[PDB]
């Protein structure tokens, strides 16, 4: 009865304009996956470089001068 | 009999699949080497353009103050551009600061294009050469 | 393979990109000549603010000064000094003489003979550049003639009409037209410098 | 194909490319039923100077295969 596909549905009429907000080139090889946290406070990416990097999604809103991986697991 | 024929086809498939992977591995390595050469060419071509750009159009030399394009346009080495705020509140020093930022913006915009680096902030050189920017807009 | 195509696109782009062309993008906006998106001129149908005209002149001075430095041309009467929206020409004969390439507005515009002289002095620099460009290769000639003694630009391709670069006793249309013709010559000059140094 | 495409299963005519190569010709999406499958097809419309402030705007799209979204 409480079927939730997404913890945060896109805003009504959301049509992505394709405006680049943050360019992150920390990974040294191909990125294999992207995942978003259940609270939507963080998202993580993994790469063939052998590292998994966690990013603060709130920091990618442009309010911060430099957006880099919050944590690096290798 | 049918299992033997399938087993024969599988033996062929294993050697066939092994060869396809080997060919791709060598081809990938070769394209990686060519890519390495391409990156070196791009780097050398960029370095030439950057040294030319900064040697003919936007000369950067330590004149303290640092000059850009020529010794006639200089910015304070400490980065304290309060002279612009002071002038807005008030050989005009404001023209020297505004000109340095204009040439700097043009250089940054050109450097971005030559280096193929998407800049984190969208800034046009006309912003520093247009109307006198408010303290907030200048900051 | 995608990286090779991308690298090749950047390589090919950089091979066709000339440092001068990257710094000065010369185009046209109707009757106005534009350099790096700065309109050089004012038309009664399209009034360009003096602050924009000063900045447009600044890009022109920076262009010519850099081009001269690349070719090693030393101006005889005036030295180009790029200074953003306040670019000016310094007289080499009288150091204390500064020709300002900027105007603060229409009311002083009618009495600032130095600005009119500054525009003519810039044309003199362009004429000196033309003579230097043709001294090496005479097969190339700038499209618009420049009469430095009168401060008029002759549309050799059009009807031979001479438009003055001075604002005093000159129409805003003819002044804008003269600036448009001047920008066309400068674009060809860049194309020449680019052709001579495209491999240097 | 390095393109991020938004396909609207309710109004396929409104589908559009979010990010891609700047020079990508305009594309239109049409709904057609083929072999019993409702298929929305992307049709590239054959595209038949403006002063630029600064150098030609750099492509914001990716330069290699987008592996995940």
């Amino acid at each position: 009865e409480n079927a939730e596909w997404e913890s945060k549905p896109p805003p009504p009429g959301w049509r992505p304009k394709g405006l680049l907000v943050a360019h992150l080139h920390e990974h040294k090889s191909a990125v294999n996956r992207i995942r978003v946290s259940d609270e939507h406070s963080l998202f993580a990416t993994c790469s063939n470089d052998g590292t998994v990097k966690i990013w603060n999604s709130q920091k990618m809103e442009g309010k911060t001068t430099t957006t880099r991986s919050i944590l690096t697991y290798s | 009999q049918k299992l033997y024929s399938r087993a024969q086809r599988h033996q062929e498939k294993k050697e066939k699949i092994q060869r396809h992977n080997r060919k791709l591995g060598d081809l990938v390595e070769k394209k990686t080497i060519d890519l390495r050469s391409h990156y070196e060419r791009l780097a050398n071509l960029r370095r030439s353009h950057i040294l030319e750009l900064t040697s003919v159009i936007f000369p950067i030399e330590e004149v303290t103050s640092i000059s850009i394009t020529g010794p006639w346009i200089s910015l304070p080495n400490n980065g304290d551009y309060s002279a612009y705020y002071s002038w807005v509140e008030e050989s005009n020093p404001a023209y020297t600061i505004s000109a340095a930022l204009c040439y700097a913006t043009q250089l940054v915009n050109i450097l971005s294009h030559i280096l193929d680096v998407n800049l984190p902030k969208k800034l046009c050189n006309s912003e520093f050469c247009g109307e006198n920017l408010s303290k907030q807009k200048f900051t | 393979e995608n990286q090779m195509r991308y690298a090749q696109t950047q390589l090919d782009k950089l091979k066709k990109t000339n440092v001068f062309n990257a710094t000065f993008h010369i185009w046209h906006s109707g009757q106005f000549g534009t350099i790096n998106n700065f309109r050089l001129g004012r038309l009664p149908s399209v009034p360009v603010e003096w602050n924009e005209i000063n900045a447009a002149w600044g890009q022109t001075v920076l262009l010519l000064h850099a081009l001269a430095n690349k070719m090693g041309l030393k101006f005889q009467r005036y030295r180009l000094v790029p200074y953003g929206n306040h670019s000016y020409l310094e007289s080499l004969t009288d150091k204390s003489k500064e020709l300002p390439l900027y105007c603060s507005g229409g009311l002083r515009f009618f009495w600032d003979n130095k600005f009119d002289h500054a525009m003519v002095a810039f044309l003199d620099c362009v004429q000196q550049f033309k003579e230097e460009v043709e001294k090496g290769e005479t097969r190339f000639c700038l499209p618009y003639r420049m009469d430095v003694e009168k401060g008029k630009i002759e549309d050799t391709g059009g009807s031979g009409g001479s438009y003055s670069i001075k604002t005093q006793f000159n129409s805003e249309e003819q002044w804008t037209k003269a600036l448009k013709f001047m920008l066309t010559n400068l674009k060809w000059g860049l194309a020449w410098v680019s052709s001579q140094f495209y491999n240097k | 194909d390095m393109k991020i495409r938004f396909w609207d299963l309710a109004y396929p005519e409104r589908s559009y490319v979010v990010a891609g190569s700047t020079s990508s010709p305009s594309v239109s999406y049409y709904r057609k039923i083929i072999e019993g499958t409702e298929v929305v097809q992307e049709i590239q419309n054959k595209q038949k100077d403006t002063p630029r402030r600064g150098p030609e705007s750099l492509p914001v799209g990716h330069h290699d295969i987008i592996t995940d979204v």
